[PDB]
């Protein structure tokens, strides 16, 4: 289920469960713009920011 | 719905503004002192799919993210606030101006103008009028017996009397220069008022700190170019049949996707 | 339940090279706009092994992967404004937000606002800051950044500011704003400002503008074939509702 | 909106020019210490599909 | 064309551009393999018949 | 479809024919001036039938089947020949007859090569083009000059008053190359060399091949107006051609999506 989900506190997670990568469930700034690579590197953008 | 669609609404309407600016220059083309306006265009926001220079891979990032636009629109129009031409009527109450400034009027309520337009009467008061009845903000009041009347390049008044040789001095006709000429707001009658944009006006007299002389007998003709304006409704119509043939594409597009 | 995902993927492909056309054509006078074009690419393969050379490769829809901009030479047109410019090559005006950031521009039309600063038209200012003074008789911006006021009663003009322009090493990559700004990502490089004509800097031409680079003849031929394409793709949707029914039907 | 309709457009201003100068010359034939006025063209830039 | 796993994938399209480093990707960041260095303050860029 | 991509290059071609016909006919007046003419090219062909295969054990097949692609303008040329000579009794104007470039300094350092000869000078008394560039070999005139003479020798010379004959200032050398035609043409009339031109070759003129220098008069550009209107009379046809073939095909497109 490649639905992904942002909470408000950058807690990323699929339905129900919190996504898992590198240590435990991955965290992202609080309001970031998420982009996805090719290879599952999140890019997180601070909106507003350059 | 269908965003082809609204795009190319936004590119109808602005060439119908710019069709109306063209036809607006070729109307006035025989107004003393007009000066010619263009319209500046500009794109509209970008809807971003992909963020430019986003990490496409480890140690690699997207060349170019995925940006779509949204259509155009007239952001602003600009005046060539260059010399016209002169032309003689051989009147003595008509002057035109050389170089830089505007002649200054009160409107009745109270309030300045500054105006270009140099072809001025005298009322019943004996003052000195524009063409339209707004009297000169320096005030020239001109006596009942007059022979002729001198305006000179330094733009100071005088008239010859009967008895007398020696011509007697009226007044100063003193005229206004801005900081951004093209800032200031248009109004019916050929007449512009002091914006925010365009600094404090200050007044001079003629022929110093940049400000033009005084020919008397002229009035400066507008400076529109026809074969300029007659490509540039060329331009327009053809940009405008090529929106309307997207708007139709859209609509075949459209209906036969309904048509399933 | 097969192909209907492909060909809505499909339609949604046309669609969008749809949008970029239209946005191509409706700022066909928008000074220094620069045209762009989509380009796409099928998404993954599934495979089916054979029992026990292999192949059977089943394919799905395609997506658009990026849109680039040609960031070519535009044809000048004339203004007779003295303070319209134009660029003679590659380069971009440096302007500055009011927020404090900084963009790039290669439209040339600028006012002067009150206080005698250089502008475009929308108020952002210019980031070298010319100051033109007032009582300005006539201002004169040459091959170089060199921007000379004449003043009456003066013989020689005084210089009143040098208009230096940036470069980027990858143009392409900059992220486009409104009303004709770029702004610097990561992958367009660092900006380097310099002296116009100088380390590939292009020349200033005073009362030109510079036009769009839109071929409209282009534009109508990919009119015509993006709406044969949806056309033609509009059947596969069709056809497979009409045999799906006709499955569901017994 | 094409490249040869500006060229044609820049061709015309050009001819505009020159006659605005005869008749500029032609206007003051009478008038005392005058000195007649040439205009002199040259081409705009010219943009590179291949590289010579 | 070089993957980011490190193996080679084989392509027929061609539409290529720079990355902020000069090298010629394709358009989706990946490189050609050669590695084909474009410096910056270039004129033009030709690709001629051959590889050159 | 494919008929839609071949009819789109010819389009294409036509377009760039009408743009070089247009620069053309727009610089009629610029001194030393040359013509342009585009040169086109066809694209590559799909062989779906190999010419020359083997049709049977003995009989091959005489002509196999190709497909063409469309047509490419590959490139264009300016004619180099020799502009009509037009008075302006003016002592400055230099018109050059043969061949041969003046080399001009650029403010960069760079050199460029221009064929339009109407010069002045400036404040400091160096001889310099209508723009500001200056000729290279730096051709200084006094303040004290009563007369300018440029002999079909190419050597300046000037007269000053209360003398009995002119002090020669310098000599006006010029540069031809193996190939001109190569020459990148840079704006404001200037020349460049590449690699296709050759290197620049300096004589005086009237030497090595050189051209002559005549005083007083200013070179016309070559540009035949004859021939432009029969050009354009041609483009727009061809163009209508192409653009019924596009409406041929979409019509045919048209009918069969709606089978």
């Amino acid at each position: 289920n490649g639905n992904i989900q942002v909470g408000p506190t950058g807690q990323l997670t699929i339905q129900g469960h919190p996504v898992i990568g590198e240590g435990g469930p991955i965290t992202v700034p609080e309001g970031s713009e998420i982009t996805i690579a090719a290879d599952g590197t999140i890019s997180a953008l601070n909106p507003g920011d350059p | 719905m269908i965003s082809s669609l609204w795009i190319a609404k936004t590119g109808l309407d602005a060439q119908q503004t710019n069709m109306d600016v063209i036809a607006n220059n070729l109307a006035n083309v025989s107004t003393n002192g007009f000066k010619r306006q263009r319209a500046v265009f500009e794109d509209l926001l970008y809807q971003t799919i992909r963020q430019p220079g986003a990490q496409s891979s480890e140690q690699t990032t997207l060349p170019s993210g995925l940006q779509i636009g949204t259509g155009v629109r007239p952001v602003a129009t600009e005046r060539l606030h260059s010399q016209g031409n002169l032309s003689q009527t051989n009147n003595s109450k008509d002057v035109a101006i050389k170089g830089q400034g505007f002649f200054q009027v009160m409107l009745p309520d109270g309030t300045s103008a500054y105006t270009r337009d140099g072809s001025f009467q005298v009322d019943q008061n004996g003052q000195l009028v524009t063409a339209g009845g707004f009297q000169v903000q320096p005030a020239i009041t001109i006596p009942a017996n007059a022979l002729s009347i001198t305006i000179g390049r330094d733009g100071v008044v005088s008239v010859t009397q009967q008895g007398q040789a020696a011509p007697v001095q009226v007044g100063q006709l003193n005229l206004t220069t801005f900081m951004n000429d093209t800032g200031l707001e248009s109004i019916g009658e050929n007449l512009y008022i002091e914006t925010q944009s365009s600094g404090a006006p200050n007044e001079s007299t003629p022929g110093l700190n940049g400000a033009g002389l005084l020919y008397q007998g002229y009035v400066e003709t507008s400076n529109v170019n026809v074969a300029e304006e007659l490509v540039n409704m060329i331009q327009v119509q053809r940009a405008y049949e090529i929106n309307s043939k997207a708007v139709s594409t859209t609509d075949q597009m459209l209906q036969k996707l309904t048509q399933l």
